[PDB]
């Protein structure tokens, strides 16, 4: 007798924060692209790796 | 006495006749078929169980060679006449002489999705339960004491 | 009547022919399973002898798929009815919502 | 050395809802006890239920008569869930007659004696003209199990009247079981656990005339526990009344006696023809 | 139980004669009146025929 | 608020219960979620099949 | 017709064993196949009356976790071995018997003292192996009456009573149709015994158990 339920499925505890690490990387991440530094397409590999 | 005799027997449905069917349904083996033949395990043959109902019954270790799931699959039945034409059915593509694909010696009656799921919970091994740490004279005594 | 909606069962109910909506409000003066009659409020009334208004609901009968199509009342006797409610519901149709 | 079950009490929270006991139960026997008579409870158990009405000015059931809100679909529909006890025979036709503006309950329905209605409050149409009304029989029968309408097409006993309206039989009185073992008093003696069953009907049947019956029926399939006119009576004036004896003698020796006549030996010799009878 | 037909490949044939000289059996018992060489559980020609191939 | 709307009735927060079989009146274990679902029924009949 | 229920016809009966048998009951009507397969195995496992062995002690051992110079088997080997032992006890309820045997060769059940009522059905059964010309092995077998499965931790060595006779019972409900029929049911039961009664015997047992509470009822 083996169901599925809502709570079968945990979202693990600290994907919030590798979230919220994430987009603050990614906030500066760009303004780093846009002093000139580097170019368009490896800020677009570097941002998709 | 006659065939018409027969045919309006057959027409009027007699309790005689499902026994008289029941004969002729008991070794004579059917083609079952599903639309996209695309290798050859796509026809096989097998021996009809007569049931109550509209539906046909598919074993379910033999879809994975049909690849036929159960939301709205149909497929077609063929019923060999000649001794030569039941005697292929029986021995060259009869559902239990076909579980090796003809492409790769590897088997295809692989169980799967639900038989899988229950050995899995058999074999399982917890690390707390009741009846821990003891000793049976055999299988059976586990199955007497499981249930 | 699903239980679980997403409230946009009312407009596709009634947005359809399906169901037999009211022209005018009023109070249903002879309610049956085959016919509705509804007497007008005498302003909405038109000046010049203006009437009832009569809903003939189709009864079984066929589609283009081979379905039947059969109006319901759900309305009663001296019930007020206003300009816009369900008197009739068509096939899929439990009190002027989607149901199918 | 088994302490055999006795039928300690039988509450009664409503007209349906019971609560039998029936300790004292030993070790393992509780459950094996509750689910074999919840089995038997819900499979089959005697019951009434209303089948083939006849409605005077309709004709089939999509149809639709005036003054009445209802539809006939409708009306058999609701007639279905009429509980009706019959304790004098096994079928029954009621008659329900009423005119006039207002619903029709199961009051209206006629007061046969040997007919108990369960639920008289039960709505069974709607009148909507005072110019209107509504007569109609009731034919009650009784049976077991579920038998729908479509499976009375045998066709092989009578023709159908137009008027005539089949309609599903749900026989079972019973609606649902859910007992409960637990352990008893201490009795001087433990391991002694009780059995509650808890049933609940259409208040058509007695908690114990149902337990009695179940368990009779489970001691019954047990039991298998062992190894292994004018031409009628020109014959009948002979004292022959069956086929048999007038086919056991050729037509011959019947054309030899004066009780035969012209038309009896006629029907004799059509009846023959088919290869029948009086094939001597 | 002709469940499967291993050993009457198994012992002989290429599996194609095999249903050329059953076919040739069955057709000698059901159109001929020759008396079958095993006991018939309710069988017929074809699986009587298989089961006398075996020797 | 799923739960708190079964919390208002007397219903299990957590959406499964206990279920006994049929047949053999034994408990399943791993309690299985029972509830309320609305079914359709296609216009793909077998009687227009067979 | 309200109260005429089918009866079946077991003219299949057929066993291959003399301690093992399938019985074939048909035709049943649908859904008392599970109810009657159900509860007779449920009646047969869990409460049955028979006789094993509860407790031995050994003559000079006093724990589990020891060994006897010139036997081939361990002190668990040969308890698991007496577990299996079958022993139809008449007359007096319980009875003390002994294994005072000093010689080579294994220990079978024809050399345990014969104590009267006491009657071994399979002489043939090994307890325990010897080797040596000097070891002797002295134990204290004692058998009791109960009913059922009782584990040890439910309860000197102690020993797990195999009360029932039964080694197993699993029943199997099918398809059975009369005439016109397809929904009827067709019980199949299976069952293999220790040796001490026929399996068609524990079936008539059960049978009677389960139709004797009954009685208050019907
Ligand atoms: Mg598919």
């Amino acid at each position: 007798g083996a169901s599925v339920g809502i709570d079968d499925m945990v979202i693990p505890e600290k994907k919030h924060e590798i979230i919220s690490e994430a987009e603050a990387e990614v906030a500066e991440i760009q303004e780093q692209f846009q002093s000139g530094l580097v170019t368009a397409g490896e800020r677009y590999n570097k941002v998709i790796d | 006495t006659t065939i018409k005799a027969a045919k309006k027997m057959v027409e009027r449905e007699e309790a005689v006749v499902w026994d008289i069917l029941d004969e002729v349904i008991r070794e004579h083996p059917v083609l079952l078929n599903r639309a996209p033949t695309l290798h050859r395990l796509g026809i096989q043959a097998f021996e009809p169980v007569l049931i109550e109902g509209k539906a046909i019954q598919l074993h379910p270790l033999v879809c994975a060679a049909y690849n036929a799931d159960f939301d709205g699959d149909q497929m077609a039945v063929h019923v060999p006449l000649t001794l030569e034409a039941q005697l292929e059915a029986r021995a060259l593509m009869m559902s239990t002489n076909n579980i090796l694909s003809p492409a790769n010696g590897e088997p295809i009656i692989v169980p799967s999705q639900d038989v899988v799921l229950g050995l899995y919970y058999m074999t399982r091994d917890c690390v707390n339960a009741k009846g821990e740490g003891m000793v049976l004279t055999g299988p059976k005594e586990a199955e007497r004491l499981y249930r | 009547k699903p239980l679980v909606g997403t409230g946009m069962e009312r407009a596709v109910a009634v947005d359809s022919g399906v169901t037999a909506v009211a022209k005018r409000g009023g109070v249903v003066q002879y309610v049956d399973a085959s016919r509705i009659v509804i007497k007008v409020n005498e302003d909405e009334m038109y000046p010049g002898e203006a009437g009832i208004d009569i809903y003939n609901l189709t009864k079984y009968t066929r589609s283009n798929q081979n379905t039947c199509i059969n109006q319901m009342p759900c309305v009663s006797l001296g019930e007020p009815v206003e300009r816009g409610d369900v008197l009739a519901d068509g096939p899929s149709t439990d009190l002027g919502e989607l149901a199918l | 050395e088994f302490l055999k079950p006795r039928l300690v009490d039988i509450e009664q929270v409503s007209s349906t809802h019971a609560k039998v006991t029936l300790e004292p139960l030993e070790r393992g026997f509780g459950h094996t006890l509750g689910n074999a008579l919840r089995r038997i409870l819900l499979s089959s158990m005697p019951g009434c239920a209303v089948t083939e009405v006849e409605i005077d000015g309709v004709l089939h059931e999509y149809s639709t008569k005036e003054g009445v809100q209802e539809d006939i679909l409708e009306i058999l529909l609701n007639l279905k869930g009429l509980a009706v006890r019959v304790q004098g025979k096994d079928e029954v036709i009621l008659t329900l007659n009423k005119s006039g503006i207002g619903p029709v309950t199961a009051a209206d329905i006629t007061h046969d004696g040997d007919v108990e209605i369960v639920k008289p409050q039960h709505v069974i149409c709607h009148l909507t003209d005072e110019n209107a009304s509504i007569s109609m029989r009731i034919k009650v029968q009784r049976g077991r199990g579920y038998v729908p309408a479509s499976t009375r097409i045998h066709s092989e006993e009578d023709e159908r009247p137009i008027g005539r309206l089949l309609v599903d039989a749900c026989y079972s009185p019973v609606e649902r079981i859910a007992y409960n073992v637990e352990a008893a008093r201490v009795e001087q003696r433990t391991d002694l656990d009780k059995l509650v069953i808890e049933m609940e009907t259409n208040g058509t049947i007695d908690p114990e005339e149902a337990i009695r019956r179940a368990a009779t029926i489970l001691a019954e399939q047990l039991e298998a526990f062992v190894d292994l006119v004018r031409s009628a009576n020109c014959l009948k004036a002979e004292a022959i009344h069956y086929i048999g004896d007038l086919v056991q003698r050729t037509e011959v020796e019947l054309l030899k006696t004066p009780n035969l006549g012209k038309k009896s030996l006629t029907e004799i010799k059509d009846v023959l023809a088919s290869r029948g009878l009086s094939l001597g | 139980a002709r469940v499967t037909v291993q050993d009457a490949v198994e012992k002989i044939g290429n599996r194609f004669d095999l249903v050329l000289v059953a076919a040739r059996r069955a057709r000698q018992m059901q159109v001929g009146g020759k008396d079958p060489l095993v006991p018939e559980e309710n069988d017929k020609t074809t699986v009587i025929a298989l089961r006398e191939i075996e020797e | 608020e799923i739960k708190e709307l079964l919390k208002l009735g007397d219903l299990p927060t957590s959406g499964q219960i206990r279920l006994y079989d049929g047949r053999t009146g034994e408990q399943f274990e791993r309690p299985v979620t029972v509830g309320y679902m609305y079914m359709l029924k296609l216009n793909h009949l077998v009687d227009d099949k067979m």
